[PDB]
């Protein structure tokens, strides 16, 4: 068992597409019959390829400024059960 | 109708048989190598033996993997080995792959005196096959399924020092084939069987040239039409020998079957001896 | 990873309602793409013809490819390059 | 199924392990030298040992250390050493360089023979690797980047005819291999383990032929088997030998009897005496 | 905690310093050549000396001074001299070139051995470098621009088999090494310093084996550790010894200090003499 390092050129992939880069790397290598097992550990993205993506619509900094919440971690809750309740009974639990 | 020496046949039989046989506790050499003088007939005997047995043969030229502008020997030997293994299943008969002039016929002067990059590749490829005969792998489309083991024959003048590991390991067997008086009579007898020579006559030919290659005696038959051609030229005349033969619509030249006598063969033998003597 | 010799087995296993795609099989022909396509087409149609008559493609499959190659020069070159293999289907 | 002598395996194992361990304050020899009589199983027992531990071997043949090019045998050693050092780094397991039959290349017998620069150079190279295992240079630009330490195993027939500085306690650990009665019994007992012979019967075979090498017994088995296979080919016939082999009926098992194993061995010695 | 012999340290110290210093009207040899007997510690005491002072070493192997290319070993020395000269300018500390085992490089054993031209050139290259330490020309276009002066240290068993003009007062400082009893006591005492023996006991070890090189005593210590190591291999198991040592997620094994007494050391010492006699 070993870690293998592989380099790919920039002009091999479509700009602003996670779909294309993911299809290219992990397409037909995991079904190669001469390997028992394979796991992709990590990918390095270059600066030139990052600039083609939008990224997060807002980010951490803007989110806190819109909500006016700082100095503390945010709190959340999931309504139970997963399935069953009516629309009115759902909103009653939410309130 | 060519004669085969019993010893040569025996060495081929045992090697092929033993590899195909499945006896526990027994180790068998995969590769057999034959070294001898040139024009001994090692290649000719191999081809004949296989026909009598009826076993399929795959031939790989020595110059096909020695040439710099040929491809890749490492990729080639592997590909030929797989293809031969397929024959056994489909054909249902024993199949052998053999190589001629592994270190010769390249055009190079050394003849294994100095190694090459290409020389190293064959050693590497062969050693991998000898250790793991059951599984052989190409660059792509790796198959998990095992292949039937295939025997390998190799012929040359001599074997390089690089092969010494294999021989010590006992993975390779080396056979030195040298002709004898009995062998000569058989081979010479077979060549001239169609002509019709007495037993006493055949013995005289071998006795005339006791220390000769097998190739020489075969080459003697060729120089029987020489007298006819030389005499023919005279009737036609030197002025217009070319034009009539080269590009003219006429009856093709006809030659009566040459008379076969011992005297003619001795005279012809002497001329070839003289020429070979002067050249070397 | 399929060539002209895999034709009688693929036709019999997958049946009629299927698509057979040759990546390296068509292009890797010694003469080009156009003879490489014609070799594959002749090999397929000969097996379809033999199936309809009433011949087992397990026992007579290799015999059909060899018989079709007698009149097709494109297939004869393809049979020389790619070597015949034995499928063990019953 | 093959018996390795416990003395032999322990000498190899302790040599390789100690090279790979970094015990502070101790200087270790990088070369282990095995010498003795011909055909005693110096090479064969190494291959069994390396298979057991599952450790990669880089071989250099003895008939390679003398070429028509000056420095070419010396350049090969450095090239093969650097290749093996990387295999320790990459494969992440123990790798060993084994030079078999060094006596032929770097040796110096009589003064009646004509030697070259290469004899001088092959001795010189092995000295410097043993001094600096971490600093071996490839021809061209110098790099001061350290490499992995690789142990060397060296087989020979005699080391008396070899440059004096290459044989010293600090540079080479010496091992004289002479198989004793107990070793012979084990090894011969390993060859004929499959056949089915009692301990007492194996003892007798060694006693009958005491002045023999390990190869002799293994060569004896092949002779017993060859007669049997030759007869089988004749009985079945050349015409249809392929039909009754691909898919072994009527094949009598080899003799393998103590009484005969003496008889056959005597015939081999008689054949050897004929040449002598 | 290794003992470096005062004579050896003084001789090497003064040679390097005197090159890097500039005294007007004094001409100094570039090469220092140390010779003696095998295993007396020429190479080894140099290495301790270079590490104490903390100075960079460029190493040339003696078995590298002959190649299938003509003038390629001549090119090598000229290249390595420039490389070392650059390290003085950049790093700003003393740097030294060392050719270990010159004897077997540019030396002639007998008057019957066929030599090449490379031997002739290697002698000449060192002659010219020692004459002009400042002007060494890299092949191609000429450039008259000085480089730093670099000292060279040379090891050998015998210098008697070497080109005569290369060994002379003005070109090479000669130094012959042979340790005395006081040196031996000091060095051997340095080896077993952590072990803990009395002065009288150290004396006795030297007395028992008086006709022995330094390497002999160091080789004793290797043999003592065998039992512990053999036990470790059994406990782990022969099947997976490689994994534990080379590539394992565990702390490397610890060995407790074996019993060190004069009686046990002499026992082991006699065992090493017996092994040497076996080959003799
Ligand atoms: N331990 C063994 N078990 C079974 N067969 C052995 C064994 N040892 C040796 N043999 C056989 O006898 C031969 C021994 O010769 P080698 O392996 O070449 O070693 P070697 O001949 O002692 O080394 P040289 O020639 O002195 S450098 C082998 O080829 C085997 O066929
Ligand atoms: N000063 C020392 N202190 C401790 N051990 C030493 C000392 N000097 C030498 N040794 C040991 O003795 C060995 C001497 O080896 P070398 O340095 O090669 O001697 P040498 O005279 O250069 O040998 P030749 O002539 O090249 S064979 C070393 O491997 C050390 O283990
Ligand atoms: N048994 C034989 N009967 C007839 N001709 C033979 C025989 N053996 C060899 N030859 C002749 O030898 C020539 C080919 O030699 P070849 O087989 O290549 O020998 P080698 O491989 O030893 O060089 C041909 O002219 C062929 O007729
Ligand atoms: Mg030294």
């Amino acid at each position: 068992q070993f870690i293998a390092y592989i380099a790919y050129p920039l002009d091999l992939f479509e700009e602003g597409s996670i779909t294309n880069v993911l299809t290219s790397i992990v397409g037909n290598v995991f079904g190669f019959k001469a390997l028992r097992a394979l796991r992709l550990e990590d990918i390095r993205f270059p600066v030139a390829y990052i600039k083609t993506f939008q990224g997060p619509p807002h980010g951490i900094q803007v989110e806190r400024d819109k909500l006016n919440k700082y100095g503390r971690p945010l709190l959340g809750c999931t309504i139970k059960p997963k399935l069953g309740l009516s629309a009115k009974n759902y909103g009653r639990a939410v309130y | 109708s060519y004669y085969i020496a019993p010893r040569f046949l025996d060495k081929l039989a045992v090697h092929i048989t033993k590899n195909f046989l499945n006896i526990p506790g027994v180790r068998v050499p995969l590769i057999l190598g034959i070294h001898g003088r040139k024009g001994e007939g090692k290649t000719f005997q191999c081809e004949l033996a296989f026909e009598k047995m009826g076993i399929e043969v795959t031939l790989i030229s020595g110059g096909e993997l020695e040439s710099p502008d040929a491809g890749d020997p490492a990729r080639l030997i592997r590909l030929r080995y797989r293809e031969t293994a397929e024959l056994i299943k489909v054909r249902g008969k024993m199949c052998v792959l053999m190589i001629n002039d592994l270190d010769a016929g390249a055009g190079r002067f050394d003849e294994g005196t100095q190694y090459t990059v290409n020389t190293q590749l064959v050693n590497a490829t062969l050693m991998n096959i000898a250790d793991n005969p059951t599984d052989v792998q190409l660059p792509g489309s790796y198959d998990s399924n095992p292949i039937r083991r295939v025997p390998i024959i190799v012929t040359g003048n001599d074997f390089s020092t690089l092969y010494a590991p294999l021989i010590r390991d006992g993975r390779m067997e080396k056979f030195y084939w040298e002709p004898n008086r009995d062998d000569k009579v058989g081979i010479v007898g077979g060549i001239f069987a169609e002509d019709g020579l007495s037993q006493r006559e055949i013995e005289q030919l071998v006795d005339t040239f006791p220390k000769q290659s097998i190739d020489f005696f075969s080459a003697l038959r060729s120089r029987i039409y020489d007298i006819q051609i030389r005499d023919f030229i005279h009737k036609v005349g030197f002025e217009r020998i070319s034009l009539r033969v080269v590009n003219s619509l006429e009856a093709p030249p006809e030659f009566k079957k040459p008379d076969f006598s011992l005297a003619h063969l001795i005279e012809s033998g002497n001329l070839v001896l003289g020429e070979q003597q002067r050249v070397d | 990873g399929i060539h002209v010799w895999h034709m009688p087995a693929l036709v019999e296993i997958f049946g009629d309602d299927s698509v057979l795609q040759f990546g390296g099989g068509t292009l890797g022909h010694p003469w080009g793409n156009a003879p490489g396509a014609t070799a594959n087409r002749v090999a397929l149609e000969a097996c379809v013809q033999a199936r309809n008559e009433g011949r087992n493609l397990a026992r007579e499959g290799n015999d059909v490819i060899r018989e079709a190659a007698k009149w097709s020069p494109e297939l004869a070159v393809a049979c020389e390059l790619w070597k015949e293999i034995k499928f063990e289907f019953e």
